[PDB]
RNA sequence: GUGGAAGUCUGUUAGAGUUGGUGUCCUACAAUACCCUCUCGUGAUCUAUGUGUAGGGGUGAAAGGCCCAUCGAGUCCGGCA
RNA sequence: GUCGGGUGAGAACCCCGACGGCCUAAUGGAUAAGGGUUCCUCAGCACUGCUGAUCAGCUGAGGGUUAGCCGGUCCUAAGUC
RNA sequence: AGGGAAACGUGAUUCAACCUGGGGCCCAUGAAAAGACGAGCAUAGUGUCCGUACCGAGAACCGACACAGGUGUCCAUGGCGGCGAAAGCCAAGGCCUGUCGGGAGCAACCAACGUUAGGGAAUUCGGCAAGUUAGUCCCGUACCUUCGGAAGAAGGGAUGCC
RNA sequence: UGUCCCAACGUUGGGCCCGGUGAACUGUACAUUCCAGUGCGGAGUCUGGAGACACCCAGGGGGAAGCGAAGACCCUAUGGA
């Protein structure tokens, strides 16, 4: 498929919020990401 | 150490198309009998092993000639073709 | 240790399918520690690594038989798979044929042994097919 | 063919793309208009009494 | 307003290209086009802009590939940062 | 003899279809699959991509077929407890 | 697939060598759509993998896509606004 | 220049790509626009913006799955073979991941299948299934017919290697 | 011509034993049954007799009017299309 410039750009965000809730912020709340997204088990939008 | 002969006529029990293995199969346990051994230390030398699928899976030699040597601390044997 | 990483790079640095690249049995080590493209060939130049040869099939018994062929053996009833057309093209055959006898014919006439009447007689009756070669058009030339 | 399983397959076509206006993925892309907001359709939000029940 | 240049993109790749090539990786904001990227880069480290290369970026940002004319030092400018 | 016509023939060329085995499967590999067999295979041919037609309305070489696993009137929500 | 060998706490199935096979319009090579980071590297095995796994499309962290002359872009088509 | 360890060839045939001609068909007539040419040469400057990773499939797409399904284009000139882009065998390239293994001469029963004497459709709703025939050449070919066809009718003969 | 007389032997993958992985259908309760009888006239459970030491493996499916589906046939509804 062909991408735009702004399509490039969620996609990218996407990425990102598909990152793990950093160790020290477990800490830090004396104690899970609910938005994980697999690319094969999930679907993105657009 | 000595040279034996070891019959592969058990190996027609196995399907054809899988001779080869078992044949492999069949050596190992022969020699691991015939020189009082566990099968887990007996050595086959890749000879041996290209002796027997020397003619595809299927196609495996109705005996093999092979020289066997014993010793060690645990006790095994080597062996290859002749 | 897991050289797969660098197959795929000996098979590139090679320009050989990954498949025929041959890492040496004693020096899994060596090679499990080349990292980069260089290392590679580093290790090639020792011949620690090399290529395997491609083979080509032996057209040997393929040239007899091409002999035997072009000498007209083999090539009997029971040796034929195709039809006749098949085997040789009617329409291609008529071409080959009445060129042979046109250009026969051209030259007998600049040659002069032919008027451009005997030619042009002759010429209309091969277009009608009515000499099966040249040599059946020489011999019918001369009366 | 199976209208089931075996005509799932040709499905890589391209409709409905994420929203200009609501950010919904409803933008049919191939006819320029939403069918969440009304997006390409109306000036207005697309919006029915409908959508809830009749006293509410 | 928006500045061209975020700051400095510092990865091996930016290196061999820095002491092999004479280049300099940047992560500019997205609207600048090549020719801003090249005067924000020259005013901000007194060089000499010789080519700009640009790729936007699965990171949300577009990246920068300035090469510095002979005269420049890749190495140094980048130095002093 | 030449010529090379054809909703022409043979054809698992590619591709399209789906006659029989009432085989295999039938908590399947699969909410329509597998295999063998078989039809068409220069034409009213097959196909990708784009585009038009919307629900008592389309489309239909017509089987009440098809309109996203939904069709003698699609689906969603509402009327509605 | 087999015999050896490498690594590892742990190896039928991770890696090397040999032997033995499988694919020939594809099980090769290049791509459209569609997916969206799945690509590479390093570190891992609680999850996923029809058994196991030191392997991995999995988990974690890093890195990676450079164009005047390849596409888009421009033009017009059925047709759409 | 490049590339190759090295040699770093010459001739020929058949010739995909590409080029350029002739003929035939239509109660069917096989886009348009931008642009290019027409309309020279030197030197210099400019040439922004967006896409570019990977898969492209018996694990990266659709099908709830790492689904035996479905899904477009280019390579149609690798060798033997042959009419062939057919079968079979084999390169290049790819793979052992259509991904659980070990053991029993491994029984009954089941799935796919081979071979069965004598008989030969007696089986059965029915010859269902299976089988028979088979490629090429020569000889030869009925009724009927819209003269096109029937027709590869049938039937008979040949077929290797040197 | 193994369709049949009339079946045989063999090949491959299962089946059987072992390691690992590991579901579903179904379940008022009780339950080792058989022959009769009885009962809403089609009983493992009532009544009379008979038989029956408990547990487990494989099998081909006689019975549980076996499992699967609020019967498509028929009638009824001041039902629908
Ligand atoms: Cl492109
Ligand atoms: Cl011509
Ligand atoms: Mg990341
Ligand atoms: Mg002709
Ligand atoms: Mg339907
Ligand atoms: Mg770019
Ligand atoms: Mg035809
Ligand atoms: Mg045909
Ligand atoms: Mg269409
Ligand atoms: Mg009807
Ligand atoms: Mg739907
Ligand atoms: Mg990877
Ligand atoms: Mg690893
Ligand atoms: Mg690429
Ligand atoms: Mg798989
Ligand atoms: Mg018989
Ligand atoms: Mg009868
Ligand atoms: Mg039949
Ligand atoms: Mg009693
Ligand atoms: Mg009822
Ligand atoms: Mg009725
Ligand atoms: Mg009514
Ligand atoms: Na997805
Ligand atoms: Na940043
Ligand atoms: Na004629
Ligand atoms: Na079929
Ligand atoms: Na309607
Ligand atoms: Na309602
Ligand atoms: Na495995
Ligand atoms: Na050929
Ligand atoms: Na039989
Ligand atoms: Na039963």
């Amino acid at each position: 498929g062909k991408k735009s410039k702004a399509t490039k750009k969620r996609l990218a965000k996407l990425d990102n919020q598909n990152s793990r809730v950093p160790a020290w912020v477990m800490l830090k709340t004396d104690e899970r990401n609910h938005k994980r997204r697999h690319w094969r088990r999930n679907d993105t939008d657009e | 150490e000595r040279v034996v002969t070891i019959p592969l006529r058990d190996a027609r029990a196995e399907p054809n198309h899988k001779r080869a293995d078992k044949a492999m199969i069949l050596i190992r346990e022969h020699l691991a009998k015939h020189f009082s051994v566990d099968e887990d230390a007996v050595r086959l030398d890749p000879s041996i092993n290209e002796a027997a699928w020397a003619r595809g899976r299927a196609n495996t030699p109705s005996k093999i000639r092979v020289r066997a040597a014993r010793f060690e601390e645990e006790g095994e044997a080597i062996v290859e073709a002749e | 240790t897991d050289l797969s990483a660098q197959k795929r790079l000996a098979a590139d640095v090679l320009d050989v399918g990954k498949n025929r690249v041959w890492f040496n049995p004693e020096r899994q080590g060596d090679i499990a520690d080349a990292i980069t493209r260089e290392d590679v060939r580093e290790l090639v130049d020792e011949g620690a690594i090399q290529a395997k040869d491609k083979k080509g099939n032996s057209r040997g018994r393929a040239r007899e038989r091409q002999k035997k062929r072009a000498k007209g053996h083999q090539k009997g009833a029971g040796s034929r798979k195709g039809k006749a057309g098949a085997r040789q093209n009617s329409k291609e055959d008529w071409e080959s044929r009445i060129r042979a006898q046109r250009t026969k014919l051209r030259e007998l006439r600049d040659e002069g042994t032919l008027s451009s009447s005997q030619y042009r007689d002759l010429y209309d009756k091969a277009g009608g097919g009515e000499f099966d070669s040249v040599a059946d058009l020489e011999r019918y030339i001369d009366a | 063919t199976g209208a089931g399983t075996p005509s799932q397959g040709k499905k890589n076509t391209t409709t409905h793309t994420k929203c200009r206006r609501c950010g919904e993925k409803s933008y049919h892309t191939k006819k320029k208009v939403c069918s969440s907001c009304g997006f390409g359709k109306s000036a207005k939000r697309r919006d029915y009494e409908w959508q809830s029940k009749a006293g509410e | 307003s928006w500045d061209v240049i975020k700051h400095p993109h510092v990865t091996e790749k930016a290196m061999n290209d820095m002491d092999f090539q004479n280049k300099l990786q940047f992560a500019v904001d997205d609207r600048a086009s090549k020719g801003e990227v090249a005067d924000a880069v020259e005013e901000q480290y007194d060089v000499t802009v010789e080519q700009v290369n640009t790729q936007n970026t699965m990171d949300g940002e577009k990246k920068a590939v300035v090469r510095l004319s002979e005269d420049d030092d890749a190495q140094e400018v980048a130095s002093r940062i």
